[PDB]
């Protein structure tokens, strides 16, 4: 199938500024690429469609542009009512496809997260399962890594990351990283750390304790 | 107007099938072919097929060819689409949408899951002690093991709200949701302020308080 990439998948802007989306063909699709908006909760809005025909009702602040396999979506004077997703889509051929898509955000300075890790207290075990949770609190941007190691093993598969959206009054996120095992596994070991790498920190911090406090 | 509505929402049992609704109003459902796509959070949308509503005449993304069948009722305007035998890799949510695209449906979500309605468990995330004494300490409440969505969480009856991060419920391999929320507090009023997480899961009609305190 013609697979369409959109670059960024991130991006952070400020009140009038200038967004670039990009989104290239893996094979000439002539013109026929439609462009559209999508905000949480609800379905994707057309923007543009034939490349560069601006939809009825779109504000002039969205231009598409391009052309075969390099295609644009600007966005001028970039207003909060623009933060959303945007997706671009090839119709030239079957099975039609879509970018990636790119997130539009807003931009503040770089914050470093507070971390905290938490033990799986003694309640939970009961249950046959610890869970270990990591939370990297107020940063950004969202570009963050989370490592886990069990007496200095680096764990694989066994975590999961949820991350919120931007704070209403402080633009950042924030983001729980939960390391699922039986309680066999986690009495089985006694070193648990949490290792976070993020442009906002200098080094890697890591958080940890040993089981049985 | 020209709108398209949809189902909304489904619950399917891996292994079962669904059939997912579009009326199509406000048009000539004869003259426009409808498109079905799908979306999840991580694969990004993809195109699943497409139906004319006077002919009949389908076609389909090879991807879907043995889990979609696209029809079409004329009498009712309704453009339908089967999806069989469902595993958890068909969750998402499903849109109908004309021709051009112009017009949305605004999307069935579709769960697939064997679990049945489950109050959640509430864990205590307690606050570090002899950790930091920056002034700030982090606490919180794990909320595991429920079913179906959605479950609400708020700190001492709602009186605390600043700090307060509630993450969105994720997904593990059972089919329970699982989720945390956490609030930042003066570390100074651990031991002497009571924290109490509020959570409810109207599902089961299960409400749960759990005093969080630094652990002994
Ligand atoms: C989802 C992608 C998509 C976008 C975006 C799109 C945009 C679009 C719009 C919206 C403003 C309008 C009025 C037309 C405008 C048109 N679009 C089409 C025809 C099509 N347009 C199609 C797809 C398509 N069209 C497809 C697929 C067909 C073929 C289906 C058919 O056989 O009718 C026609 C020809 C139909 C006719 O009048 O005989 C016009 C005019 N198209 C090009």
């Amino acid at each position: 199938e013609l697979v369409m990439t959109q670059t960024p998948k991130f991006m952070s802007t400020s009140v009038g500024d200038r967004v670039s989306i990009t989104c290239k063909a893996s094979q000439n699709v002539g013109t026929a690429v439609a462009w559209y908006q999508q905000k949480p909760g609800q379905s994707p809005k057309l923007l543009i469609y034939s490349a560069s025909n601006r939809y009825t009702g779109v504000p002039d602040r969205f231009t598409g542009s391009g052309s075969g396999t390099d295609f644009t979506l600007t966005i001028s004077n970039m207003q909060s009512e623009d933060l959303a997703d945007y997706f671009c889509q090839q119709y030239s051929s079957y099975p039609l496809t879509f970018g990636g898509g790119t997130k539009v955000e807003i931009k503040r300075t770089v914050a470093a997260p507070s971390v905290f890790i938490f033990p799986p207290s003694d309640e939970q075990l009961k249950s046959g399962t610890a869970s270990v949770v990591c939370l990297l609190n107020n940063f950004y941007p969202r570009e963050a890594k989370v490592q886990w190691k069990v007496d200095n093993a680096l764990q694989s598969g066994n975590s999961q990351e949820s991350v919120t959206e931007q704070d209403s009054k402080d633009s950042t996120y924030s983001l729980s990283s939960t390391l699922t095992l039986s309680k066999a596994d986690y009495e089985k070991h006694k070193v648990y750390a949490c290792e976070v790498t993020h442009q906002g920190l200098s080094s890697p911090v890591t958080k940890s304790f040993n089981r049985g406090e | 107007q020209v709108q398209l509505l949809e189902s909304g929402a489904e619950l399917v049992k891996p292994g079962a099938s669904v059939k997912l609704s579009c009326k199509a109003s406000g048009y000539t459902f004869t003259s426009y072919w409808m498109h079905w796509v799908k979306q999840r959070p991580g694969r990004g949308l993809e195109w699943i097929g497409r139906i004319d509503p006077n002919s009949g005449g389908t076609k389909y993304n090879e991807k879907f060819k043995s889990k979609a069948t696209l029809t079409v009722d004329k009498p009712s305007s309704t453009a339908y689409m089967q999806l069989s035998s469902l595993t958890s890799e068909d969750s998402a949510v499903y849109y109908c949408t004309r021709r051009d695209s112009d017009y949305w449906g605004a999307g069935t979500t579709v769960t697939v899951s064997s679990a049945s309605t489950k109050g959640p468990s509430v864990f205590p995330l307690a606050p570090s002690s002899k950790s930091t004494s920056g002034g700030t300490a982090a606490l919180g409440c794990l909320v595991k093991d429920y079913f179906p969505e959605p479950v609400t969480v708020s700190w001492n009856s709602g009186a605390l709200t600043s700090g307060v991060h509630t993450f969105p419920a994720v997904l593990q391999s059972s089919g329970l949701y699982s989720l945390s929320s956490v609030v930042t507090v003066p570390s100074s009023s651990l031991g002497t302020q009571t924290y109490i997480c509020n959570v409810n899961h109207k599902p089961s009609n299960t409400k749960v308080d759990k005093k969080v305190e630094p652990k002994s």
